[PDB]
DNA sequence: TAAAAACTATTATTATGGTATTATGGCCTTGGGC
DNA sequence: CAGCTAATGGCCATAATACCATAATAATAGTTTTTA
């Protein structure tokens, strides 16, 4: 449920050293990889757990208590002093002392190091899904010498995957980014790509949070007489933060600070009894129960109601509010909304009709009239989903959402304008995507706090653009701004 | 108003306040005093100490305002779910030289001939907020504005191993039903075609209809306001006159909601 | 001995943790505690056993945060709310050893409540709670049944172990000592 | 009579949210014969 | 002075917070079974 995540480096000899390569030891560029998917779930802060190990060296860690081999920490949601724990390890003089102080390289062999990690895959005492591993390795040759250690490979590598466990090894440039295809496939193990390197997974996971999530599940009655359970699901929550979290000062434990009411007045206490949910206005002050508060609420029932049928482009924007997240009908308990809720969005999409609904949140609610648009089912050869099939949960608009915008005359432009505004917008227009978008400006803070994660001096201080680029800006579209400038005025803006 | 929590058999404040109560971490873990605390987390399986300070320092930002268009694209690709937000804006000239309002316009039109969207910062002015969000130029012919809203950002998509729904390979019937029940999906059509205006009059009709949440508590606020404490206050049905759509297209439905439940069976 | 010997020894090594290490021991030494039961020998022989566990435990465990040792608790305390009925009496140093004891296993609730294990905690400690209680002591429960009667005056917490929200409001009672029975039939 | 397991059901678990709520949030409004 | 300040009168967004409220799982107990 919270799953299983692991770097390793291979070790034969050569690897932790840099092939005499005046660069970096590839070695290192793993490092670096290490720290960037660890440090990624400081970000994603995945209940997945993480692990370090290398082997193939001088001296061990583990407790499998052979050669070539080293733990470094056991799985894991990371730790501050865990990333710094594992922050000795840039650098030559880091290299090396790495390297020595724990040994560096004499031999090994491979599929002992399979179910070495596998036998970290022994670590797991909780609840996991996801087993994926990766290799750190250039080797062209794990061995020559020695064709049972190959047997060893195509043997245990089998029992390995066969285990559900998968790693393996991206394209870390052995020369080429690597010259082998060969024998290699034992080596390794919703439409997408792949990628030969960790600058993908650096930014990528550098905002990236969540993944798997589907909880509180309601129901809707189609009619009085026929029955749908319903998933609620959120396509995001407008994801935040974990939240400031209370710590107390020096002692930097959790305060366990607590709250209840005293009586303000005298130095008694106050009980929900003692007390009450009030409205004042004037003169008047009223008071009635908190129960009769939220007991007001009630209509019918947490629950959803198929209210009707309407054109889809009967609104579009003259509105719009507090999103759907996305519901999914459930159809495994009940199905037939399999075929029912099937044919549903087939031909009310068809009729361009969507089914309106009376949305009752979680322990009630006052509910609300919300439409939902079927939601039709995009996939393409390798099935990407952007429209999984279910309802566009269609908050209905309402008083207060209309509660005031003003209406008065307006002044209208000329086609002289359009004929280069279009081709300006051009100019202007970006294809988008789905992908880099957010507001950073709070993923900083999770980068201040990669600080504190790395101890370090500045962040990662990385780079999306939620900013324009003036070089771009003033270099494809130009200054014909100007022309649109002086179109109609003279601004002095 | 919050509901005010204030005091019962009184009702007088005085005896009113929650518990600062801020204590120790552990064994024992006594009261602490001088609410002050470092600011820090656990993430992971990390404690994250840290400040309100190095909090407000380390913290980039907007400005104190901002508002600049990030780019435009095309509408095709584009999708109504992925329309998100909760506040929006119309954004309407600082006009008088209103040229620019004109000009605006212009590129209004270019936007809406080739369906194009645009991407915006936001950074809200009276007091100190960065923003970012996707904003949009709706089109009611008398007046039209571009609506500041937030652009989905990209961790906003949470996907799952779903099956598909193309497979209904494990589940079919006879269209025979499928058919019908259509029928009465016209029948419960809440907007068909009215007034030959093409103005299909969505039963349900959106609008002027509220939500109870207010107008529940009103009536809760007309009975126990004006008259003693009760029970469940007056309901009245002019409330679920709004609340449940029309019994012509109910009507409509009877029989349909007859094929229902006998086309259509239950598991369970 | 083994009871002890191993008890206090693993037990002890177990203060690096321990895990199911701890507890399995908890359990067999425990368990195996009293299905091995003889009058003389194994009963009083008990009688240190358990005291000097409990003199034990008290230490361990409160030390002990929370980890493991929830469920080391959960092992224990239940053994411990059974063992109460082991000793009916000769309970005077373990009395009120155990009162303030268990007392601050309502502390160690209160160090982290709730999850699956902390419900067990007080609740293990509840049934803990009475059947410990001769009477034969005055203040050294009524000074906890006061700020008990505090702890459970309050605080929104889980549905299950709501038994503790009114657990003592009557177990004061049976504590005789008049101004905080006032105290709690004004409040209750 | 209980007395045995007993696979069953229950209500127990949060992690994760969403509400709903707080708080001012750094701003727009108020003032007076020299 | 010049114009009255200019912080006064007001205060909306936020972020934060809360409550507050579930599945993801994993337990309880549970009432039957005869046995005695």
């Amino acid at each position: 449920g919270r799953d299983s995540l692991i770097f390793l480096v291979d070790a034969s000899k050569a690897m932790f050293e840099s092939q005499s390569e005046d660069e970096l030891t590839p070695f290192d560029m793993s490092i670096q990889c290490i720290q960037s998917v660890y440090i990624s779930k400081i970000i994603s802060s995945d209940r997945d757990l993480l692990a370090v190990v290398f082997y193939g060296t001088e001296k061990d860690k583990n407790s499998v208590n052979f050669k070539n081999i080293y733990v470094l920490q056991e799985l894991d949601n990371p730790g501050a002093k865990r990333i710094l724990e594992l922050d000795q390890f840039k650098g030559q003089q880091g290299q090396k002392r790495f390297q020595d102080m724990m040994g560096h390289g004499s031999d090994y062999s491979l599929s002992e190091v399979l179910w070495v990690c596998a036998n970290l895959f022994s670590d797991v005492q909780f609840k996991m899904s996801h087993k994926r591993i990766m290799l750190f390795t250039n080797e062209d040759n794990p061995h020559g010498n020695d064709s049972a250690k190959a047997s060893r490979a195509r043997t245990k590598a089998g029992d390995l995957r066969d285990t559900g466990i998968f790693l393996d090894l991206m394209h870390l440039k052995k020369p080429g980014g690597f010259d082998i295809s060969l024998f290699y496939r034992d080596i390794i193990s919703v439409h997408f790509e792949e990628s030969s390197k960790l600058e993908d997974l650096l930014r990528k996971v550098r905002a990236k949070e969540t993944r798997k999530r589907a909880l509180s599940r309601l129901k809707l009655k189609l009619n009085k007489d026929i029955v749908i359970s319903v998933g609620i699901y959120n396509l995001v929550q407008k994801a935040l933060k974990p939240p400031p979290i209370k710590l107390y000062r020096e002692t930097n434990e959790p305060v366990k600070t607590k709250t209840r009411t005293f009586n303000t007045s005298t130095g008694g206490l106050l009980l929900p009894s003692d007390t009450k949910r009030s409205q004042i206005y004037g003169s008047r002050q009223i008071i009635l129960e908190k129960e009769e508060t939220e007991e007001l609420k009630r209509f019918d029932d947490p629950g959803l109601m198929l209210m009707g049928f309407k054109p889809l482009v009967l609104l579009k924007k003259h509105h719009y509010l507090r999103p759907s997240l996305f519901v999914y009908p459930e159809e495994s308990l009940v199905i037939g909304s399999s075929t029912l809720f099937s044919a549903l969005l087939i031909k009310c999409l068809e009729k361009e009709v969507a089914a309106l609904c009376r949305y009752t949140p979680r322990r009630n609610i006052p509910p609300y009239f919300v439409a939902l648009v079927p939601q039709e089912e995009e996939l393409d050869d390798q099935k990407i989903q952007v429209t999984p099939p279910g309802f566009q949960l269609v908050f209905l608009p309402f008083a207060d959402d209309k509660r005031k915008m003003p209406f008065t005359e307006k002044i209208m432009a000329t086609p002289e304008q359009v004929g280069k505004m279009k081709a300006i917008v051009e100019k202007l227009r970006f294809t988008y995507r789905s992908d880099s978008f957010e507001n950073p400006v709070l993923q900083q803070h999770f980068r201040n706090l990669e600080a504190l994660a790395l101890d370090l001096m500045e962040p990662e201080q990385a780079v999306d653009l939620t900013l324009p680029k003036v070089e771009a800006m003033n270099k494809r579209l130009g200054s014909l701004v100007d022309e649109f400038k002086e179109l109609v005025y003279p601004p002095d803006y | 108003k919050t509901w005010t929590v204030v005091d019962a058999k009184t009702l007088k404040k005085e005896d009113i306040q929650k518990e600062t109560v801020y204590c120790l971490n552990d064994d024992d873990e006594t009261e602490v005093l001088k609410e002050d605390i470092i600011q820090g987390f656990r993430y992971g399986s990390d404690i994250v100490p840290f400040s309100k300070v190095d909090e407000e320092q380390m913290k980039y930002k907007s400005e104190g305002k901002c508002f600049s268009v990030l780019g435009f694209c095309k509408s095709s690709q584009v999708q109504r779910r992925f329309f998100m937000g909760n506040q929006v804006l119309k954004v309407f000239a600082a006009r008088d030289d209103e040229a620019a309002a004109v000009a605006l316009s212009s590129l209004i039109h270019a936007l809406d001939d080739l369906d194009m969207v645009a991407i915006v910062r936001y950074a809200y002015d009276k007091r100190a907020n960065p923003q970012v969000g996707v904003a949009f130029p709706h089109i009611k012919h008398n007046y039209e504005c571009l609506v500041y809203v937030q652009l989905p950002f990209m961790e906003d998509l949470r996907q799952y191993m779903f099956s598909s729904l193309k497979n209904s390979k494990k589940y079919a019937p006879t269209e025979a039903q499928l058919n019908a029940v259509d029928a009465l999906i016209d029948s419960m059509s809440l907007a068909k075609k009215d007034e030959k205006t093409d103005t299909l009059e969505d039963l349900f009709p959106t609008t002027k209809i509220p939500n109870p949440r207010f107008q529940r508590l009103f009536q809760c606020l007309l009975h126990r306001a004006l008259h003693p404490r009760e029970p469940l206050p007056p309901i009245q049905q002019h409330i679920w006159n709004m609340l449940n759509p029309p019994a012509e297209v109910t009507t409509k439905s009877q029989i349909p909601l007859s094929k229902i439940k006998t086309l259509f069976p239950l598991i369970e | 001995c083994s009871l002890l010997r191993l008890q206090e020894t693993l037990s002890a090594a177990d203060r690096c943790g321990a895990a199911l290490a701890g507890h399995q021991l908890i359990r067999g030494l425990g368990q195996e505690c009293v299905l091995s039961s003889s009058p003389a020998v194994l009963a009083l022989q008990t009688s240190l056993v358990f005291s000097r566990d409990f003199g034990l435990l008290v230490f361990v465990r409160k030390s002990l945060n929370s980890i493991e040792f929830r469920e080391c608790r959960e092992e224990i305390l239940k053994f411990l709310c059974i063992f109460l009925e082991k000793m009916g009496q000769k309970i005077a140093p373990y009395s009120v050893e155990i009162k303030n004891t268990c007392t601050s296993v309502y502390t160690k609730d209160r160090a982290a409540k709730c999850k699956i294990p902390a419900l067990d905690l007080l609740i293990k400690l509840l049934q803990t709670f009475r059947s410990s209680r001769l009477m034969d002591e005055f203040k050294i429960g009524e000074l906890f049944s006061k700020f008990y009667g505090e702890l459970a005056l309050k605080k929104k917490i889980p549905d299950t172990v709501l038994e503790k929200v009114y657990e003592l409001l009557g177990l004061l009672g049976e504590v005789h000592p008049s101004e905080m029975i006032n105290n709690a039939e004004n409040l209750f």
